[PDB]
C-alpha cells in the first residue's frame, strides 16, 4: 500500500513523493513544478520496422489477370482497395484516378 | 481494457542479450519458467564435478539419495532456433565443488 | 535460415558446383572449393550462398543479339544460374551449413 | 540533452503524462514510485559498500 | 584525431533598421545549441552601456497612472515614450539628468529639447507629445550606467515612477537551429541569428564585443593568442 | 510549396479546376519546347511549377494559353 | 435558424411584419446578412434544397448553396453524392446509442 | 574592474568523483561556462578502446571452447568494458594476450607492452574450469563518439576476426553550481570518470575546445 | 472539413495544455503591474529570469484591425495583460485583434 511505499522512499532519502527537480539539458535552467521519476520495466515488442519498410518500382505480375503481386514476400504492391477511389472521386480527381488503373 | 493489452502484449515480448531481472515483480516469474522445460533442474542432490558452457557433470552421494548411478549429465543447447527466429541457449549458473539440492537451477 | 535444393528437370540435371560463366572470382572468392560458403564468412546483402546453375535452349535469338554474339565472338551459353543470395536488406554471419547428399548412390 | 537530477544522472525515457489519466492505467504511477524507491535502496547500500568491505 | 571541423559558411543579412540576421553553417552535433545560448545570453544581459532608471514629473505632485495631464499623452504613454531614449553616457560622469521643464503654446516635442547635464548625447529625434499650451509641467528624468538587468523593486516608491534597469544596446536575440548536412554525415547543425538593437553600436560589432568578453574570460587557462592563428 | 500556391493563382482564373487544366497545358507546352537543355532544371523548379507561377503573375492570361493550342 | 439556414440560398423574398421586404428571392445567406434574421424577428422562410431542383440527372449550383469546405458557392464539378456520402456514415463508428 | 579566473583541483574523493574550481567570475558569465563545460564534456572528448578481437580456436562470435565457464559473445562483451588509458601520439597499436592458467583470465595478464595502460586491473575476461591454452589479441585505437549513424564498420581482414563496437569518451557525469561571492562568483563542477585521464587536463581540455569553436564570431569572416 | 465548415488542424493534445498554462493569471507574483512599451520588451524581461510568467502587466499596443464590412481600423491604447499573452503577441498576424 501506498504508506510502504513513501517509508521505503524516505529510507532511500528522497521526497514523501516520487516528484523530484529537474534540469534541461541544453540550458541547465531548471524545469518549475518538480517532475515524476522513476524505474518502470519496459519491453520491446516483435514488430520491428526492418521487416515493414516495402518499397517497389516493378515486378512480376499475376498469371490470370496481370497485376502485381502482393505481400513483401515477392515484390508486393500495395492494395490501393476500393474505398480509396470515392476518394479520388470526392476530389474530383479524374486524371490521377484514370491512371491509376491502368498504366500502373 | 488496458489490462488485456498489458497482457497480450508481454507475450510478444522478444528475449534479448543479458537478461535483468525486474525490480518490481510478482513473485510468479518463479514460477513460470520453473514450470517451462527451458531451465536445468537437477535430478539428484550432489556436488558439482566439472561445468562448462556445454554440459554439467553432477555427482551423486547416495547417502542421502535413492539408489542412484554416482554420475549423471546435462547437455546444453546453445543457439537452437526457433518458430520465430529467435536464439536459445542456456548459460550454467554453479560453480565447481557447489552444494546443490534437487529442484534447484 | 535459408535453404536450396536440386532437382531433376527434363532438360537434364541441375548442378550446385561453384562453377558459373559471367562470374568473377571476387563474388565467388567468398566460396569454398565445393559450392558452399564457409563458416564463418560475414555474408552481405545479395552475395552468393550456394551457386547452381539450370540448363535451357530454344534461343533462336533477335538478329541484334545475333550480330553482338558476331561481334565479340559471343557463344551463346546453354545454361543459366539460379543461385541462392541473402535477399537485400539483411546481413550477417554463418554458424551451421546442413547438407544432405543424394540416396542409392 | 536528456533532462538530469541535480546529482548528474541523466534520465533515459521521457514518456508522456497526457496518457495516463484518460486511460485510466494508474498503476504504471505507482510502478514508478516503487521503483525509484528501489533504485534509492540500490545506492545506499553501494554507498556502504564503497568503504569497508 | 579527425579535426572537429569548422563553419566555413557565413551569410550576413540586414532587413531592417537596426536588425540583422546572421546565419552560421556547418557546426558539429549539438554545437549549435550551446554556441547559441552562450551568443544570446552574454549578449543581452552582460553587456556595459548607460540607460534611464527613474522618472519624476511636477517634483512628485504625479502619484499614479491615472493623473490628466496637459498634454495629449496620459502619463503612462510619457512614461514609456523617455523610457525609449537613446542616451550615451561620458566615462568621466556616473549619472544623468535630463530636464523637460516646458511652458510654451501647445508645440510639438522632442530631444532636441530638454536641457541636459554633461556627458550625455541623445543620440536620436524621438517624439516625445503634444503640448496643449495649458497649465505649467516638468518632467524629470535620472540616467545611470552599468551593466546587467537590475529590477526594480516597486514601481511608484516616493515621487518618481521607477523603472528597472536594462544597461544594454542589444533588444533582442532569439536564436534558433535547423539542419544541414556535409555530404555522408547529415546529423549537423546550421545556426540563425537574429538581432535587433537601439542604435548605440551596430549589431555585428556588439555581438563581435560579446564573444570577445568570453573569449577573454579564460586567458589564464587557455592560449586565446595561438587560437587565432590557422 | 515553395513560393507560389493555389491561393494565389485562383484570383485570376477561376473554379480551382480550370486551373489544373489550363496549367496543364502550359506547362506540356513548356516542357516539349526543348526546354530541357539540361544546364537549367538543375538550377530551377519543374516546368509544372513554372507553369503555376507564371499564371500567378499575371502574365500568360489564360485566354492566350488555348490560342496556344492552334499553335499545334 | 440563424444556423440551420447559413450560406444556403433563399427561395423567395422575405417580408417584414412592417411591410417592407428585407432579402430578395436568389440571395445566397451570409454571416454578415444572417444578422439581419434574428434582427428583425423572423422565424421562417423558404429556401433551395436540392429536393426541388428542375435539372435532369444533376444538380444546379444554386439549389446547394455554399460548399461548406472552402466557403464559397460551389465549383461547378464538385461530386457532391459521393461528399454527403461518406460524410454522413463516417461519425457513425461512433454514434452507439 | 577586472575579474579572471584560474582552476583549481580542490575536494577529491570517491573512487573517481573530483570537484574542480574556478575562482574568480565575471558576475554574471558563470552559469555560461557551466554549461558549456558541462555539455562539451559530454561530447566530444576522446579516448581509446577496443575495436577488433581475434580469439584462438575461433570462428565466429556464437561460438563455444573448451573448458571456459564462459561464451564467446559473454567475453566479447566482457571486454567491452576494460578502462585502457593511451599515451600522445600512439593512435593504434596491438595487444596480446596467451595464458595457460586454470583460474579466472583478469585483464591485468595483458601483456606489459609500452605506452599502454590497463586500469581496470579488477574486471575478469573469462573464466577457465580447467587448465588450458588461450590466447588472443584486439586492436586498440584512438576515437571519439559519433553518433549510432556516422559510424564505419571498421573493416576485417583475417577469418577469426570479430568487430567489437567501441564506446570512447571517458566522463560519466557532469554537473555544476555557481556560488556568489559579491561582485563576484566561483563555479564548482563535478566530473566523474574511469579514470583514464585527469580531471584538470579534462576541463582545460573541454574549454579549449569551447573557444576554439567561438573564435570565428570575432571575426565574422569565413575561416 | 467537408462536413462542416470547422476547422481540421486546430492544436490537439499538448500543444493546448502549454498555451492553457501559459495564458492564465496569477494574484500576487513578481514584477506585477510593471510597465512594457513592446513584445520585444516583455521578451528581454522574461528571459532575465526576474518575471513571474503568469504576472499581470500593462502593455501598449497599436496594430490595424479588420472590420466585418472590408473596413479595417487602427487601435491603440494600454491594455492590462499577462506575462504570458504577450509572448504570443508576436505570431498573431496584422489583422486581427488582440
Ligand atoms: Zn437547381
Amino acid at each position: 500500500k501506498e504508506e510502504d511505499i513513501k517509508s521505503l522512499l524516505k529510507i532511500g532519502g528522497f521526497a514523501t513523493n516520487g516528484q523530484m527537480k529537474l534540469f534541461d539539458g541544453r540550458t541547465g535552467k531548471p524545469f518549475d513544478r518538480h517532475v515524476t521519476v522513476g524505474y518502470m520495466y519496459m519491453l520491446k515488442l516483435d514488430h520491428l520496422v526492418d521487416d515493414k519498410m516495402h518499397a517497389r518500382s516493378t515486378g512480376s505480375y499475376s498469371l490470370v489477370t496481370q497485376q502485381p503481386l502482393g505481400g513483401k514476400a515477392q515484390f508486393g504492391g500495395q492494395r490501393f482497395g476500393e474505398m480509396e477511389v470515392w476518394a479520388l472521386q470526392a476530389y474530383g480527381a479524374a486524371y490521377t484516378l484514370r491512371e491509376m488503373l491502368t498504366v500502373k | 481494457n488496458r489490462v488485456l493489452m498489458g497482457a497480450n502484449m508481454q507475450r510478444q515480448a522478444v528475449p534479448t542479450l543479458k537478461s535483468e531481472k525486474p525490480l518490481v515483480g510478482t513473485g510468479m516469474e518463479k514460477i513460470v519458467a520453473r514450470d517451462s522445460g527451458n531451465c536445468i533442474i537437477a535430478r539428484n542432490v550432489g556436488e558439482v564435478a566439472e561445468v562448462d558452457s556445454n554440459r554439467i557433470v553432477i555427482k551423486v552421494d547416495t547417502e542421502k539419495s535413492q539408489t542412484s548411478n554416482l554420475v549423471d549429465i546435462y547437455s546444453l543447447t546453445k543457439f537452437k532456433r526457433s518458430n520465430k527466429n529467435t536464439c536459445i541457449n542456456q548459460r550454467p549458473i554453479v560453480n565447481v565443488g557447489d552444494k546443490v539440492e534437487a529442484g534447484d537451477i | 535460415e535459408f535453404t536450396c535444393v536440386a532437382r531433376d528437370t527434363k532438360l537434364g540435371p541441375e548442378e550446385i558446383t561453384a562453377d558459373i560463366p559471367n562470374v568473377s572470382e571476387s563474388s565467388l572468392a567468398k566460396l569454398d572449393e565445393s559450392g558452399i560458403v564457409h563458416i564463418g564468412a560475414n555474408v552481405e546483402a545479395g552475395d552468393i550462398l550456394v551457386a547452381k546453375i539450370t540448363p535451357k535452349a530454344e534461343q533462336q535469338l533477335t538478329p541484334e543479339e545475333r550480330l553482338l554474339r558476331a561481334i565479340f565472338n559471343e557463344k551463346a551459353s546453354n545454361v543459366v544460374d539460379s543461385s541462392l543470395r541473402m535477399p537485400s536488406g539483411t546481413s550477417g554471419t554463418v554458424i551451421n551449413v546442413q547438407v544432405f547428399e543424394n540416396d542409392k548412390g | 540533452d536528456m533532462p538530469y537530477m541535480e546529482d548528474g544522472t541523466p534520465v533515459d525515457v521521457c514518456l508522456n503524462p497526457l496518457g495516463i489519466p484518460s486511460r485510466m492505467n494508474i498503476g504504471q504511477i505507482l510502478e514508478a514510485h516503487l521503483g525509484l524507491a528501489s533504485y534509492g535502496l540500490g545506492k545506499k547500500i553501494e554507498k556502504t559498500l564503497e568503504k569497508t568491505r | 584525431l579527425e579535426n572537429l571541423l569548422h563553419p566555413t559558411n557565413i551569410k550576413i543579412d540586414e532587413y531592417a533598421k537596426n536588425a540583422t540576421k546572421f546565419s552560421f553553417e556547418a557546426l558539429e552535433r549539438g554545437v549549435g545549441y550551446t554556441l547559441g545560448f552562450a551568443l544570446k545570453q552574454t549578449m543581452l544581459y552582460s553587456i556595459a552601456g548607460a540607460c534611464v532608471t527613474s522618472i519624476k514629473i511636477n517634483d512628485g505632485k504625479v502619484t499614479s497612472l491615472e493623473d490628466v495631464i496637459p498634454c495629449d499623452e496620459t502619463v503612462a504613454d510619457i512614461i514609456l515614450n523617455v523610457k525609449s531614449l537613446s542616451v550615451t553616457l561620458a566615462e568621466d560622469v556616473e549619472t544623468g539628468t535630463i530636464t523637460f521643464e516646458l511652458s510654451g503654446s501647445e508645440e510639438e516635442i522632442f530631444s532636441e529639447e530638454a536641457k541636459l547635464s554633461e556627458g550625455l548625447a541623445i543620440t536620436e529625434e524621438v517624439f516625445i507629445c503634444s503640448y496643449n499650451g495649458g497649465k505649467k509641467l516638468k518632467i524629470e528624468a535620472k540616467v545611470e550606467k552599468g551593466v546587467g538587468f537590475r529590477p526594480a523593486q516597486d514601481n511608484f516608491k516616493d515621487g518618481e515612477f521607477l523603472l528597472d534597469a536594462t544597461f544594454s544596446p542589444v533588444v533582442f536575440c532569439d536564436f534558433e537551429i535547423k539542419d544541414a548536412r556535409v555530404g555522408r554525415r547529415t546529423d549537423l547543425d546550421k545556426l540563425e541569428l537574429n538581432i535587433k538593437t537601439n542604435g548605440n553600436v551596430n549589431c555585428e560589432e556588439a555581438l563581435r564585443l560579446a564573444a570577445t568578453k568570453i573569449q577573454n574570460q579564460l586567458r589564464n587557462i587557455v592560449d586565446i593568442e595561438e587560437i587565432n592563428k590557422g | 510549396m515553395a513560393r507560389v500556391t493555389v491561393e494565389d493563382c485562383l484570383d485570376k482564373v477561376e473554379t480551382r479546376f480550370d486551373l489544373v487544366v489550363l496549367a496543364s497545358m502550359r506547362a506540356n507546352k513548356i516542357l516539349k519546347n526543348g526546354y530541357s537543355e539540361s544546364m537549367e532544371n538543375e538550377k530551377k523548379e519543374k516546368a509544372t511549377v513554372v507553369a503555376l507561377r507564371e499564371i500567378a503573375e499575371s502574365e500568360i492570361t489564360s485566354e492566350q494559353i488555348l490560342r496556344n493550342e492552334i499553335e499545334g | 435558424l440563424v444556423e440551420r439556414a447559413l450560406g444556403r440560398t433563399l427561395a423567395a423574398d422575405v417580408v417584414t411584419e412592417k411591410g417592407v421586404v428585407l432579402l430578395e428571392a436568389g440571395t445566397l445567406l451570409d454571416e454578415n446578412l444572417v444578422e439581419l434574421l434574428d434582427d428583425n424577428g423572423i422565424d421562417m422562410i423558404k429556401v433551395r434544397s436540392p429536393i426541388t431542383c428542375k435539372t435532369r440527372r444533376g444538380l444546379c449550383a444554386k439549389c446547394y448553396g455554399r460548399d461548406l469546405a472552402r466557403e464559397r458557392q460551389v465549383n461547378v464539378g464538385e461530386s457532391v453524392g459521393v461528399i454527403a456520402a461518406q460524410s454522413i456514415g463516417e461519425p457513425g463508428t461512433q454514434l452507439t446509442m | 574592474l577586472e575579474f579572471v579566473p584560474n582552476i583549481q583541483l580542490k575536494e577529491d574523493l570517491g573512487a573517481f568523483s573530483y570537484k574542480v574550481q574556478l575562482s574568480p567570475v565575471e558576475k554574471g558569465m558563470a552559469h555560461i561556462l557551466g554549461n558549456s563545460i558541462r555539455r562539451v564534456l559530454l561530447s566530444s572528448l576522446s579516448g581509446a578502446s577496443i575495436i577488433k578481437v581475434n580469439i584462438a580456436n575461433v570462428l565466429h562470435e556464437y561460438s563455444t571452447l573448451e573448458d571456459v565457464k564462459e561464451d564467446v559473445v559473454e567475453i566479447v562483451s566482457n571486454l567491452k568494458k576494460v578502462a585502457i588509458k593511451l599515451d600522445t601520439g600512439i593512435d593504434r597499436l596491438d595487444l596480446e594476450l596467451s595464458v595457460n592458467k586454470s583460474g579466472v583470465v583478469s585483464a591485468g595478464d595483458f601483456k606489459t607492452t609500452q605506452g599502454v595502460e590497463i586500469i581496470n586491473k579488477d574486471q575478469p575476461i573469462a573464466t577457465l574450469t580447467n587448465q588450458r591454452a588461450f590466447s588472443l589479441t584486439a586492436t586498440v585505437s584512438v576515437g571519439r563518439n559519433v553518433g549510432i549513424l556516422s559510424a564505419i564498420p571498421t573493416e576485417l581482414e583475417r577469418v577469426g576476426d570479430i568487430a567489437v563496437d567501441a564506446d570512447f569518451n571517458p566522463i560519466k557525469r557532469v554537473a555544476f553550481e555557481v556560488f556568489d561571492n559579491g561582485d563576484s562568483e566561483t563555479l564548482e563542477v563535478f566530473v566523474k570518470t574511469n579514470g583514464t585521464i585527469e580531471p584538470l587536463a579534462a576541463v582545460t581540455k573541454a574549454l579549449e575546445y569551447f573557444c576554439e569553436q567561438i573564435s570565428v564570431f570575432v571575426s565574422l569572416r569565413v575561416p | 472539413s467537408p462536413a462542416s465548415g470547422q476547422p481540421i488542424i486546430t492544436p490537439t493534445q499538448d500543444i493546448v495544455l502549454g498555451l492553457y498554462y501559459i495564458t492564465r493569471e496569477k494574484e500576487g507574483a513578481r514584477g506585477e503591474g510593471k510597465l512594457f512599451s513592446s513584445y520585444e520588451d516583455v521578451s528581454r524581461a522574461y528571459n532575465s529570469g526576474t518575471i513571474d510568467i503568469h504576472a499581470k502587466i500593462k502593455l501598449r499596443i497599436d496594430r490595424q484591425v479588420f472590420d466585418t464590412k472590408g473596413n479595417t481600423y487602427n487601435e491603440k491604447g494600454v491594455v492590462n495583460t499577462t506575462v504570458g499573452r504577450a509572448l504570443l503577441l508576436n505570431i498573431l498576424p496584422e489583422g486581427l485583434s488582440f
